């Protein structure tokens, strides 16, 4: 086809997987920090970076689908683990900490932070004594609540809007003892690449299961924050893109994960369902995964947007940046022609843990 | 001492536990609290999934720190 871009192998429930790679793969400022890891010493057997460097490699230069099995090998798995099926999300947040904590005494040192991590505050104070804590954290995704809310805009509204902290739920004021009070959440910093899991999930205890949750949420293509910062900057206003629009089709127990994307930042989006890759209009990649439409051949009732990618309009150029050949050490590609040469001649966990 | 953990729904709870605590014993005391199995929840702290076995210290999780509980939406 003539989207030039090549897809993934599906080892059997790998999906997932390849969704989360390919949203990894384009966000190029990544790929290129991921390119300069020093691996020539490491253990292909073990090394989850040079898996990385190896998948990234063909997917920028195969035009055939990329296997996806010495990336498994390298998680410290065996071949079933590469049949279960597992949250996406999950894997962003332990594949990315994995990460950064193997660039961490490198030249790329702490990338990852400097993509994806921002920060907000955490104020509570007593409704009857005069008593303000402050607290803050740090964030590499933002979890959004769905139910109940038309888009991306209300979400946030009651993510940063005041809550109650009453009866069974009271502040420890320590000497003041037990107190009702009032915890409010402002954000601080929003990062150039911004990672939003849209909660589409419950549980009931009076019936014990958990539920999908298959509700319209609206999401835009251009995404203004500067609202809910403490203090805005006007050299730099919150605006974000949309980059990536990871999907989830199923509901409660099956499930299978495909991405859109469009990479260069354009409007041109692209649909990677596993190997394939098609082009696609921007409804179906947008409007099409709000969820709640209804059963028919566009678009089915249980598939809709799992997590979002938004990269800021300023830092945008930056993160995107165009990906040659001039920013591949030599050393990798003797490594990896190698393996291709030699080649020639010739309770299962269902937690997600990478072991190396 | 006294953490927060931010459910489902988004509204925000508190939890007593000690650091020691192993997060075994958080997600269990979550259910005494939210009736959800251990099984089923992920519990995230600033970006790091965390992990059964380690314990709230081992994560620097001190009085006022905020946990976000989350599920599985698994996939192939
Ligand atoms: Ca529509």
């Amino acid at each position: 086809k003539h989207t030039g871009y090549v897809g993934l192998k599906n080892q059997g429930a790998t999906c997932y997987m390849n969704s989360l790679l390919q949203t990894l793969f384009f966000t190029n400022q990544l790929r290129k920090a991921v390119y300069m890891m020093p691996t020539e010493g490491d253990d292909s057997s073990k090394s989850v970076p040079l898996a990385l460097q190896r998948v990234f490699y063909e997917l920028q230069h195969s035009d055939k689908p990329v296997g996806t099995k010495k990336l498994t090998k390298s998680f410290g798995w065996e071949t079933l683990d590469s049949f279960m099926q597992h949250d996406v999300q999950e894997l962003c947040r332990v594949l990315l900490d994995n990460v950064e904590n193997k660039m961490k005494g490198t030249c790329v040192e702490g990338t990852i932070p400097k993509l994806f991590r921002g920060k907000m505050v955490s104020y509570i104070q007593c409704k009857e004594v005069d008593y303000r804590s402050d607290r803050r954290e740090d964030y590499y995704d933002i979890q959004l609540s769905i139910k109940g809310k038309k888009n991306i805009f209300e979400s946030f509204v009651d993510y940063v809007a005041v809550e109650q902290l009453d009866g069974d739920n009271k502040y420890d004021a320590g000497e003041h003892g037990l107190q009702e009070a009032e915890k409010g959440v402002k954000f601080l910093t929003l990062p150039p690449v911004l990672h939003l899991q849209l909660m589409r999930f419950m549980y009931d205890p009076q019936t014990d299961q958990n539920i999908k949750i298959n509700d319209r949420f609206e999401f835009p293509e251009q995404l203004p924050l500067d609202e809910f910062l403490q203090k805005t900057d006007p050299k730099d206003p919150a605006n974000y893109i949309l980059h990536a629009v990871l999907v989830h089709s199923g509901d409660n127990h099956g499930g299978h994960y495909v991405v859109y994307l469009n990479p260069k930042g354009d409007g041109k989006w692209c649909k990677f369902d596993d190997d394939v890759v098609s082009r696609c209009t921007k409804e179906e990649a947008i409007e099409h995964n709000y969820g709640g439409h209804d059963d028919d051949l566009s678009v089915r009732h249980c598939t809709n947007a799992y997590m979002l990618v938004y990269i800021r309009e300023s830092k945008l150029s930056e993160v995107l940046q165009a990906v040659t050949d001039h920013d591949i050490p030599q050393q990798l590609v003797e490594r990896l022609q190698e393996e291709k040469r030699i080649e020639a001649q010739k309770y299962l966990e269902k937690a997600i843990k990478i072991h190396n | 001492m006294q953490i927060f953990v931010k459910t489902l729904t988004g509204k925000t709870i508190t939890l007593e536990v000690e650091p020691s605590d192993t997060i075994e014993n958080v997600k269990a005391k979550i259910q005494d609290k939210e009736g959800i199995p251990p099984d089923q929840q992920r519990l995230i702290f600033a970006g790091k999934q965390l992990e059964d076995g380690r314990t709230l210290s081992d994560y620097n999780i001190q009085k006022e720190s905020t946990l976000h509980l989350v599920l599985r939406l698994r996939g192939g």
